[PDB]
């Protein structure tokens, strides 16, 4: 994530590169934590005390 | 002694029954049990 910003920081260190167009669509936003629960399957190894 | 051969035939094979009950409950519980407990360590290893 530090390095992404080293071009940018160069294209914006020459602002006579006409920015190419990019076409830059913004991240995608980081698909949202799986919220999968690991349900921690807890083996209650109850000892039935026979 | 000795008017105790008839009741020894009827209590034996009582005593041996109780005696096998108990044994085929105290091994037969926990072998299920245990059969449970290794499908469920399995499927959370599978899980892991």
């Amino acid at each position: 994530g530090v390095v992404k910003k080293a071009p940018s920081a160069l294209k914006a260190a020459n602002p006579s590169v006409k920015k190419p167009a990019a076409f830059l669509k913004p991240p995608v936003q980081p698909p949202s934590k799986p919220e999968g629960e690991q349900k921690a399957v807890e083996v209650k190894s109850e000892e039935t005390k026979s | 002694w000795a008017d105790y051969v008839l009741p020894l035939i009827v209590t034996v094979p009582i005593v041996v029954i109780i005696l096998s009950v108990t044994l085929g409950l105290t091994i037969g519980i926990p072998m299920h049990r245990n059969k449970k407990a290794l499908q469920a360590g399995f499927d959370l290893s599978n899980k892991k």
